[PDB]
This record gives C-alpha cells, structure tokens and sequence, in this order.
C-alpha cells in the first residue's frame, strides 16, 4: 500500500488530480467551453494562490476566492485561438501568476468551466 | 342561491365528481393512483378522495350553507384507466389555493394525504404527483442557498462534487470520526458526512464530534488548498436540541450541515432551512424513511412528491438515488424528478412519471445526491446520468479501499476527473466508460487498487416502482 | 482479538445473521415482514436488513477494527416463514441500547427505518412491531399528562369522552367556527376540535379562530356546568409558528391543544409535548398521513409502531381507529395496539399482532380516540370495543343531525349514557345494542331524529391489513 | 448567444421598447402618464422609464453579458396617445417577478418610482396604476384582520 | 477622520445592471472597481433581497471583494450595503450583519423605507459606528414640479434632522434635473452650520444648525470624466462623486474605468490647487491628463460628445 | 485594452494617481495650503505605512491611520520656505520614513490638505 503524500501537494480544483494537460488537452477543454456557448474569461493571481481566512471566519466566508480579471469576458468569442492567444498574453505579462480559464453560463449565471491553465515556477 | 338542508348521506360524486371542470392556474392538482374495492365506481372512489381531502365528510352537514362550498371544494375533474391493471385508475383532483397555509409543507400534506389512504372503500391509494401553482410556490423560502450560490461559496465548478459517509455507521468515537474525516478529505473528496442515524449517542456525543471534525476538516483544507465540508447532522429529538447543533456549527465556521427531513419532520426541517438562510450554512438533506412511503407502485407517495416538498421547505442538497447502486431507482423516473429538483420549468412527461408541468418562479434548484453501494466502476454511468450538478457519495467505496481513506478518496476523485476530461473531449460515457476507467489506472495506482477490488460488483434486480 | 483487513464484499449473513443470539433486556427488537427478490436467501435478506439498519455497509471497511463491531452490530437472530405467503419471512433484529439517542423518536426511526426499505434485493419490507426496552423507555417524557391526570383535571369519570370535529373541513370563517363550537359543546359533548388540515388559511386565520372558540367554549361551560375543551391546532409550518399557537392557547386559559404529529413531524411533536408538560395543556394527537405508511400488509410500518413512538414522544390523546366506521381498523389488531397505548404491561400475542411483550415502567397511558363516519347506532359497539378510557368523536354524526349542533350533541351524549347505564346494569352491549338505543329514543326526541337519519348506514368492506 | 462588448451610449428603445411583447401573468405592469421634452420620441421616453426603473443605465455596461438581460429587463410594450393633451402618452411597462423583494412595498416602489421622475428628458411623469400579479400578492400579509373579521 | 481621506471629493460607483446580477458577480465587479482607485462602490437603490441575489450572500462576497481591494491598494474602501427592507426587523438584520463583518458604511432609501425606519437606522449606526449613506429614491415624485409638492431642500433638511452621513444632491450636469443655483442652495443647507436667507438660491429662511454635523452631498447620475471639472467646481472637496455607467461602461472594464475617474478628479484638484480656473480650463485640464493616462484617454474618447441639456421644470 | 497592474501598486490617497510632483508642483500645493490660511503640519511613519487591523475589526476601526508628528503644527506660518525646510529636516532625520504634509482648518477642525511629500527607497 502507498501512503498519499503530505508536502507540496496543493491542488487546484477540477482537473488538478489528472496528469498535466497537454497542449491538445488544453485546446479540447477550450473547445468544450465554446461548444456549449459559454463565455470565456481569464483570471490571474500573484499573491494569494490558495484560500485563507484573514477578515472573517463565519460560515461560507473565505478569502482568496476572487482572483483578478484579465481584460473582460470574451463575449461573442467563437474562436479558441483567441482564448489561447489571451492566455499567452496574460502569461507574458504575469509569469509569476497562477492563471485560470473560466466559462460563464449567463442563463444560469454560473461558472460552468474553471481550470488552471498556468502555474508559476515551483508549482 | 340557497337550498333547504337535507340531513343524511348521499354519494360523494354528486358534489365532488366534476369532470367538466377547467383547472385554475392557482389550483393545487393531485394525481392519485386509486384502487377501489369491488362494487365501487371509479367515479365515486375519485369523489371520495377529493371530498375527504378538502371539504367533505360522510353525511350532509348543514354548516356548508354558511360558506360557498363550490369555491372551496376539492374536485375530481378527470379519471383515466390504468394500463395493465384491473380496477385501477388515475384520479386527478384540483384543490383551490385558499385551502392551504402559506409556507407550510405540513399543511399541504395534511389535507392531501391526511385521511384518505385509510378509507375502507379503497384497497390501495398512491399520490403520484402534485402541481404546485406558482402563487403557492412564492410563499416558501425554498433552498437556503441553491446550486449557484453553493458553487460560488465553495469555489467549485466544472464537475460533480464528491462526498463520503464515515463507516461503521455507528460505534465510532468522536476522535476516530475526526481521524477518518481528515484522511478522506485530504485525498481529494470535497465533503464527508455524518451517517443519517449518527446524532448524539453513548458511543459518540455530538458536540465532541463537531469539534473534532472541525479540526480534521480545517487540516484537510490547509494541506490540499481546496475548500472542504463535513455534513454535521443537526437531526435531533426536539427543535431546541436541533437548533443547538446548528448554532454550534455556525460558531465553528464550517460550511454545511445536514438534516434528516422526514424523521425529523417537515415542521422542524422548515425551521432549520430558515436558520441556515439567516446564517449562511449549506443544508444537506437526507431522505431516510422515504422508502417506507415510496417503494410500492400500488400504495404510498412517489418520491417526486417528497422532493418537491423538500424544495419548498428548503434543502441545498437532497439524496436522489444512484440507479446503479444498492438502492432502487429506475433511470427514467430518476431523470424525471432530478429535473424537478434542479430546473425552473419542467413540462409534463408521462414517460418519466411527470404527470404535471411544473414551474418554480426562480426558486433555487437543489443539488441531487447519488449515494449507496457505488464505486469507481460506476463513475462513468453516474456522470452521464446526473451531469455536473450532483454530489457523488462514496462511503464503503472510500473506507473500503485496501490502502485506507486517503487513497480511496484519490481513486474516486481521479475516476471522476477522468470521466469529466473524457466527456469534455467528446467521448461517449455510456459506450466508453470501462475503457476510460481502465486508461486512468495505468497512471493512478490508487485507482488501480480500487478497480481490482470491485471489478465484479454489480447490483441488478427487478425493480418495484416502474412506468 | 484482531484480524487483518481484507477489503472487498462478503455476504452480510457472515456478520449479521446470528441465530443463536440471546436477546438482552436492554436491546431494541424489531419485527420485519421481509419479501426477498428471487435468488436471495431469507438468511441474507435478514442479515442485510440488520446490517444496514445498524453498523454495516455493502463492502468491508477497515475502520471496524477501531471499534468492537460485535457489541454494536444489529443482529438477525430469528427467521420464521410467513403462513400463506410465498417467499415471505418474519425477520427479528436486535439492536443494542448504545445505538440510540436518548429521548429521540427521530433517532430510533432513522436507524431502524432509514434506508433498508429501498434495498434492491428486497421486493417489499414492513416493520410490524418493536420492543422498546425499559431503560430506553425512561429517557422519554411520554404523555404530558396521561389518562389519570386528564380525567382529574377535567373532572370527568365513568364514561368515554365525546368529541366532534367542526365541518366543512375547510372554508368556515373564525366567527362561524366559534358559533358551531358553542352549539356543539352546549348540548353535552365534552370537546370539539379543529379539523386536522385547519391550521391558518386565507379563509380563517388561526389567532382569530382561537379567540372566538375560547369565547364559545367559555359560554358552553357556563351554560351547562360541565368542563369543556376545544382542540386548538398548533400544527404549523415551522417550530416558531407552532410555539406561537401553543403560547396563545396557554394565554387564553383553555385546557387542550392538538398536533398533527406525522405531518408536523417527530422533532416538532416532542418539542410541543415538552411545552404542554411545562404549561399544563392537554395534548391531542392527530395521526394524519399514518395510512400512507400503515395500510398495506406487504410494505410499510404497522400503526402499532407509530403509536408506541407517539407514547414515547408524548400525546395525551391519539386517534386509534373505530373499527365500525369509514376508515379501516380490524377489531383484533385494534384491541391490540389500544392495549399497547393505555396499559403498563402487554404480553406477546400474535393473534392480536403483538409480536413482543412490552413494558412501560409507569409511562402514562394514552387515551384512544375513535373518530370517522360513526353515529349513534355505532354507540354500543364503540363502548364495548374501547370501554371507558376513550374519546368518541362525532363530526358528521354531530353537524349532520337534522336539528342542528346542540341536538346532535344531545343525541350522541344520550346514546352514550344509555350504553353506559345498560352496561353497568349487566346487559350485553354486543347482543343488546340496537335495543338499548331503541329504548332511549322513546324518551329522547333528539336521539330519535338521529336514529331515523342513519338507520341503514353501515361501512363494511374487505380489509387490507389482517392477521 | 453572445455578442462582443461595445461601450458607449445607445438609444433606450433599442433594448427596452418592446411593442410586440405579450405580458406574463407573473409580471408587474405599470401604467405611466408620460410627458416627454420637445425632441424626444414617445418610444424613447417610454424605453428610458422602463430601463431606468429596472435594469439599465445611460451607457452600455459590459456586465450585462454576465446575466440574461432579456429575462430581467423592464419592457415598454405599449404606448397610447392621451386624449386632449399635446405630447402626453400612456406608457405601459412590464416588470418580471424576479425584480422584487417578496413582501416589501418599499422594494416595489424603489424600483418603479425610484429615479425615473427626475429624468431631464421628461417634463412630467405620473404612475396611474399597477397590476400586481397574484404570485407577488401571496408574499404579503395584507390587512391584519380585514372587513369580515373586523365586523 | 474615520476613512483617512482628505483634500478631494470622494469617488463612488453603482454596480450595473441595476438588477439581475448574482451575489458572486456583484463581488467580482466591486473588487475590480475599488482596486482601480474608487473609494466606495454601492448597492443600486432597488437591490435589496431578491430571487436573483439574496442579501446575505451579497454582503458576504462584497466584504471579501472590498477586503481584497483595500489590501491591494492600501487605501480604505467601503461598499454601501443596502439595509432598505420590507419591515424594521428585516432592515435591522442587515445592519447587524454589516456590523458583524466590520465594514464601514451601509445605505438606506429614506423615503421608500420611510422616516420612522430611517431614524431607527440612524440611531443604530451611531451606536455601532457605521457610516450611513442615504439614497433619495422617490424624491422626484414629490419634488419635480414648481406648482405642487415639496421642494427637495425640505426633504434634505428633514434627512439632516433624521440622520444621514451622505445624501444624493443631484449633479446639475447629468441625466437628472437640478438647477445650479438651487443646488448650491440646498447643498449649503446640508453641510454648513448657518445659512442666511437668499431668495436667489431658493432659501426663503435663514437657518441655523447649532453644530448638527453636516451631510456630504452625493452627485450621481449620468456623469462621466468630461463632467469632472464642473463637478469639482460646483461641489468642492466635501462631496462624493459617483460614476456607475461611467465606471462599468469604460471599454477596458472596471479597474480601468475607476482609474480614469480617479485620475480625472486628481488632475482637477491639482489644477485647482495650482490656481487654474475649472470653469474656464476644464476640457483642457482633462485633455492634458489623457497624455499620460491611457485609461483616461479611453474614457474620454467614448463619451466625448455626451451631454444632457433640457429645459428644467423647477426654477427660480 | 490594458490590464491595471496588481503588484507593488500601493497608493497614498490624494494626488497619488498623478505623476510624481515636481519641486515646483510640491511648492504649489504648499502655497495652496498657505493661501487658505490653513496650518501646516508634517507627519512621518517608519513601520506601518498602510492601514491594517491588529487590535479591532469593528466598523470604522483601522490601525495605521495615526502617523507621528514632526515637531508641532506650524501656527502663524506664512512662509512656504519654512515648511519645505522642515520637510528637509524631517527627511534628513527620517530617510526610511514616509513623510506627509497636512493642512489644518481650525474653524471646522478638519484636515483640508494631506499628501505624501516623501517615500523611502523602493516606494
Ligand atoms: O448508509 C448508507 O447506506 C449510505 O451512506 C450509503 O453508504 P455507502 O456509501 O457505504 O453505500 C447512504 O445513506 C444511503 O445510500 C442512503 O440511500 P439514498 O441515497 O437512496 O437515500
Ligand atoms: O375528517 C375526518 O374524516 C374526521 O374528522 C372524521 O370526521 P367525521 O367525524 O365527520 O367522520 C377524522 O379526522 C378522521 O376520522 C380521521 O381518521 P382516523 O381517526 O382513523 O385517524
Ligand atoms: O440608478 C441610477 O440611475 C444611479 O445609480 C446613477 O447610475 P449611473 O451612475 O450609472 O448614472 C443613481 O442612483 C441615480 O443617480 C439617482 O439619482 P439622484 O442622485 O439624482 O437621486
Ligand atoms: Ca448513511
Ligand atoms: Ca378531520
Ligand atoms: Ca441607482
């Protein structure tokens, strides 16, 4: 039997327990986002990469949930290259940042997609 | 319009069988499966049920002249024979809006299901479905949070949530509960839970349990970086006990509590839904006892009725069956009521056992929870049946992994994320599931050990409640 | 005593079928009617039910080694075939005392009836009876007052009590409710009542109702000189609503309130029993919804189980059926559970559907309430079946008398006192009932009019739940 | 259904004048007496009222893309000229049920009569009537007793 | 003194779509606006608690957001959390929860909630140290016409009595009506201790306030970066300037909208304090600041021609 | 579209979004203070440059507001050179301090001026 590790095993919600996504693997989630007519958005975070409680500890309140918005939601977008381009731009501007791709459904007003698309060095 | 008072008994169908009636958009509509005794017209059986579930009794009372009995009466307005049954009929009843107490699931069940199932002149009776009009919908809080809010609170998107009941159902001490909890959450499950009948007992007192499971869960969050919860059962003997568990959960700062709505009861449930809305606790509903009422085709209440009343009273989560596991749940029926649980509009659909079109006027949807003898091999089928807005709950599928809780959790979390990825890529979960799972074991030795243990385990029997 | 951990699924009968087991005097004992699927040994079906109602799940979990699974486990310790049924067995289960939360009917039902009735491998399942050990009995308050105290409070001895539901079940205004109430109490009924589904509605708001029915009942007491009550329904959507009705009843100074224990729910019931004990209000229990669970032989929970749990939770009164009226109730079964409701000791008796000897360690007895399509002609039979410690309740039998409420009440009160006198004189109520009633009409023109109206009315059908 | 975000101001009637709309039985319907400035089409005056009592402001905001602005927007769905007045119109507005807080008169009036009566582009404005759908009616207690009980 | 902000008008911003945004999206929009240099953001008047967004959820996420803005920028922020409600008990539950999260400022719609319930809230915020921002929704139902109703100076004086730390006061130059002279009028009534009779500005009586604290006027409604000069000259330092559409309508999104706004305002303050004439040199001062602020440049291109000029109704 | 930066973008209230004040620019704010007859005061802070919550988190309570006063408020002052002189003295004594100039109106008892006049190295 194996012991599941303890140190440096920070995880990043959906997809983070699979092998790192390949370039195509990455493409395919982006297509999946766009095939469901959801709106792409990028978000990034330099300082607080994981949730914490600084300002309150009542039920349902966590810090570190909000990241910062890269540019605006890509409304209209039908081209995955557009999204992967913006990922490259965000990366070049913020190479010490975690960067995630999210996908909005506006009918339900819920994020239907959210995954990590880039982690900084040592991550 | 007055007529003299003539004491004595008449047929119910004289007043309460009204075939030509056009239902109003404010009426509550019931669908009964009715099995009359020999000698009893379906009309009169239909009529009986409507009368004694709304205004009438077994003989003429004079006090009806004081009111306008036409505007208050329940009405049997359509009968239809049941296919492949001797002497069995669907009877539809409309109940006017005024009959009901605003915001009380208790009062709606007290009329509609109060006394009629014991009538001598029926062999059997079963509430299949109910059409709650929108103006009655608006009198209830509903879910404390609902799917959108819950996902935004926990920061969890793109997949089913994963849960795990602590096992031995009973007999573990607090500190051991806490130990099991940390181990399970740190391997990738989002939630763990009190077993339904774990309340407070001689082997484990509640306040001790809550305490340690807080430490545990706060340690798993800290190690993994993803938000965790553990369903702390508020179910209790009295309302004052129940409220004491909630308030202590609140005071610890954790995200979620549970309640056993039917064995606690709708009056106390509603109370607890209210307090979690005021206090921002998520509310996981357990449906223990439901099968006492809802198993048989011929007599009882369908689970879709209990779920609708849960959505009114309030739950963020409700168990919904698994289809594939150790408890009964037919796929088509199950798709049915799940749709009734999460969506805003659901059209009539007899193939899925929806007898009424149902609107919810933006009452938040409820997250279905699949739990009960499932395991990694069922992952594909579960993801396909329920989709992303579900909680998948793996008790013996976690704690029975050969390598302990952490690795059991990893196996289940990996199998799930392999099915999501495969799905999102365009693969067919129903066709390719065993394969997908197979592929994932090549790189996850946690999953591989799970897969070896339970390879042959299936649960397939003749179901009882079918369409 | 330790053994290595071997993950994977085994038979339940390996751990949970224990035929040689001698029950302990602290154990809770369940009697299940079990109908296995084809292919499923009665042993394994028995075992399944015991395991998943106490400690076990569908695969081996390692965490059992942390505890002493032998002292906590539910046990199937006896199977016996069912006479005149293919593939149906009584299975007995013993549950240790530690499994249960002191004073919570909710927790005892959550284990014993929580999940097992939905098992795929069963066709059907039914809890017939339960043996609550005395040390568990002592953890509950029971009835707020109980038969002795109730009779001493109201000053009412030597006869059944007489009641009357107000009719039209719904749609009467407050002031009209109050009018009907005064008229009914002033002709000789001891009590009148809120109909179960009369809570607070658009046609009649609760606080208005309580108010006027106080005036009414205070006027009937004043005119007749005997103590009256009117069952003011506290049933409500939430505990806080419920408690508000109780507290206002308390503030008016009246003797008695009611509650719909199953549609309100055991958590809220228990709360209300507590408050009436602290506040000296009598507590009348309505059993609305019971027939949803308890009608069928093959699947559900027998009413004797619901009654026992009511006596623990707390009720001064519970409905118990009438035998002779419009709702189903077999005489022998009914004698059975009535005995379970009022007495301190009740020996095993399969002929009356008592599977267990039952002791109550001076927990006060509960008064049975017969209500439901009865009338003056049934008086003799009712008095014979139930005896003095009962409440006889005549809704359409009061308000459907041709001469109005007062005279309907007199008819029923006279018929009852004629049956008492005749009984006390040494006459046979079963043999001489029609005669006795006949004699009494010669001097009571109220009774005579009742008798003429309902002379032919009988309710006789094939029953469903039999022994 | 998504379209790119184009900042800047547009006519209100492009989003909130909706003459072919069939009112829902849950909507809250407002009857306004509306007197536009010189230069202001009734259609745009009606639309301004509907927008600025419900979802919109004076310039396009990107955050609309995050919701479904069609299901929330107030909608001017009928204009009729007023008899014996120059430049005065009845404008009808439908408000979806979701816009309101249950049981709060204060919330209904804050949307419906909050800001619009000061708009520079109107000379005058008057709320004549409101159609309160029954599902909203049920959220209120109403009269404590009412006529029957009182007597 | 509580917020540690001196030497300029404060800046705020109403979250748009007025209705129909969820709680987590409200928080998102808030964080972005405050991090770009706005002091405050706010519940739209008619955002109370609804099917698309329940209040307790909103407060919670706007706390999270605002605490992240503050922490990134190091300047104190606030978000007016609307206590307006159906009953007093409901209202007081919202104030109590704002108190508990430790934020600085709540709001109330004094006329549709009503003076009784306002005075109750004003008391609580004193006893609990919450700032209290007053919205004046419905006022134009009573105060638009010269011939019939009640002038808005009357409602403002009553709000001063009842209690508000902030009230909306009109803008003059935006989408809602307010004549300059009458506006300087009542703004003086709201802030100063003594205000002499002056029929030219619609003050019919001399009014003393015996050190009753003055109320910060809030200019909001159809304004943008080109109005910055005018606003600064009309209201001076003791004002809150509020840019809903003017923040969330910026082409580059909230943070940049906010930056354009706060840049324009500090340029008018710097210009002013140097001795320039805001009424004469406004367009120029704004023009100059776009040369080094690309955020401002984008805002200025979008709304260059937008003006709001009609015959007013309430005049002297 | 540009993304407003995330790291090292601490701001110092009024004037702190402008380009750094020139020596003349600085003089002009000081004149402005003195032409409204307001009383110059300087304040400095070595340790806690930005607000934080150590001792309480109730509404309206922040730590880090109070800085420490350089000498006294310059009452009577009519000369801007005086103030710029004290700025230079404070700077020489506290080169690792943020220093601000503030302006008191005694009739309203409010600061009517406040701006940063010196930041330490790396600021
Ligand atoms: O005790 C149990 O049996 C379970 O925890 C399953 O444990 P395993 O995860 O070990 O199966 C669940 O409560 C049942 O699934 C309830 O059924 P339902 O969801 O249909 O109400
Ligand atoms: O509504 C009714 O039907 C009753 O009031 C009878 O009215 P009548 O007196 O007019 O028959 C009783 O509640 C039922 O008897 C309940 O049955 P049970 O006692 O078996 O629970
Ligand atoms: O709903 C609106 O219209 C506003 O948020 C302005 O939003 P924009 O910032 O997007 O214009 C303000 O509440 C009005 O200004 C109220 O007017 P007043 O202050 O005159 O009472
Ligand atoms: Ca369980
Ligand atoms: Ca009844
Ligand atoms: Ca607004």
């Amino acid at each position: 039997m194996q012991v599941w590790p303890i140190l440096n095993l920070k995880k990043y919600e959906t997809l983070s327990y699979l092998p790192p996504l390949t370039t195509d693997q990455l493409a395919r989630q982006v297509d999946y986002l766009l095939n469901n007519k959801w709106v792409p958005c990028l978000e990034f975070e330099t300082d607080h990469g994981f949730v914490y409680r600084e300002h309150h500890n009542s039920p349902g309140y966590y810090d570190g949930r909000y990241w910062t918005m890269w540019k605006l939601p890509m409304f209209g977008c039908t081209d995955p290259a557009q999204v992967l381009n913006e990922l490259e731009e965000c990366k070049k501007e913020y190479p010490n940042a975690f960067i995630r791709i999210i996908g909005f459904d506006s009918n339900r007003e819920v994020q239907c997609i959210s995954f990590i698309a880039y982690k900084p060095a040592g991550y | 319009a007055s007529v003299e008072f003539k004491a004595g008994v008449k047929d119910y169908k004289l007043t309460y069988y009204t075939p030509e009636y056009e239902t109003l958009d404010t009426d509550i509509l019931a669908a009964f499966r009715v099995s009359p005794q020999p000698g009893v017209p379906p009309e009169e059986a239909g009529a009986a049920v409507a009368a004694e579930s709304s205004t009438g009794t077994w003989t003429t009372v004079w006090t009806d002249g004081l009111t306008n009995l036409d505007r208050y009466k329940g009405r049997c307005y359509h009968i239809e024979p049941v296919a492949g049954e001797e002497n069995q009929y669907i009877c539809y009843v409309a109940y006017p809006l005024d009959l009901f107490e605003e915001g009380s699931v208790t009062n709606m069940f007290t009329s509609i299901v109060g006394n009629v199932f014991g009538f001598k002149a029926l062999r059997a009776l079963r509430l299949e479905d109910l059409r709650i009009p929108v103006a009655y919908v608006k009198t209830f809080q509903g879910p404390p949070h609902g799917i959108q809010v819950e996902r935004d609170k926990l920061n969890k998107y793109g997949r089913p949530l994963l849960g795990c009941t602590i096992k031995p159902k009973l007999g573990l001490s607090a500190k051991n509960y806490g130990r099991a909890v940390y181990e399970c959450l740190r391997g990738g499950l989002d939630f763990t839970k009190d077993d339904e009948n774990v309340n407070s007992q001689p082997f484990m007192r509640w306040r001790d349990r809550f305490l340690f499971c807080a430490e545990a869960l706060y340690k798993a969050q800290a190690e993994t970086g993803e938000i965790k919860g553990h369903y702390l059962n508020a179910t209790a003997g009295t309302c004052e006990d129940m409220m004491k568990r909630a308030v202590f959960a609140r005071e610890l700062g954790v995200p979620i509590v549970m309640h056993d709505y039917l064995t606690g009861g709708f009056t106390a449930n509603t109370t607890l839904s209210h307090y979690c809305r005021d206090n921002g606790l998520l509310l996981h509903i357990h449906r223990a006892m439901h099968a006492v009422i809802d198993r048989q085709k011929n007599h009882g209440m369908h689970f879709r009725v209990l779920a609708k009343a849960l959505r009114l009273s309030g739950g963020d989560h409700i168990h919904s069956g698994t289809v594939v596991g150790k408890l009964e749940g037919e796929r088509d029926i199950t798709l049915g009521f799940v749709d009734l649980l999460r969506d805003d509009y659901t059209e009539k659909d007899r193939s899925r056992g929806i007898y009424f079109t149902q609107s919810w006027v933006s009452t938040p949807g409820v997250l279905p929870v699949a739990s009960g003898g499932i395991h990694v091999w069922h992952m594909p089928a579960l993801t396909e049946i329920f989709g992303d807005d579900s909680v998948l709950q793996f008790g013996g599928g976690t704690l029975g992994h050969p390598w302990g809780n952490a690795p059991g959790a990893v196996a289940n979390r990996v199998a799930l994320e392999a099915c999501v990825q495969a799905r999102n890529e365009g693969r067919d979960l129903a066709r390719e599931g065993n394969t997908i799972i197979r592929e994932a074991t090549k790189w996850s030795p946690e999953l591989a050990a799970a897969c070896e243990v339970w390879k042959e385990i299936k649960f397939e029997f003749p179901a009882m409640d079918t369409v």
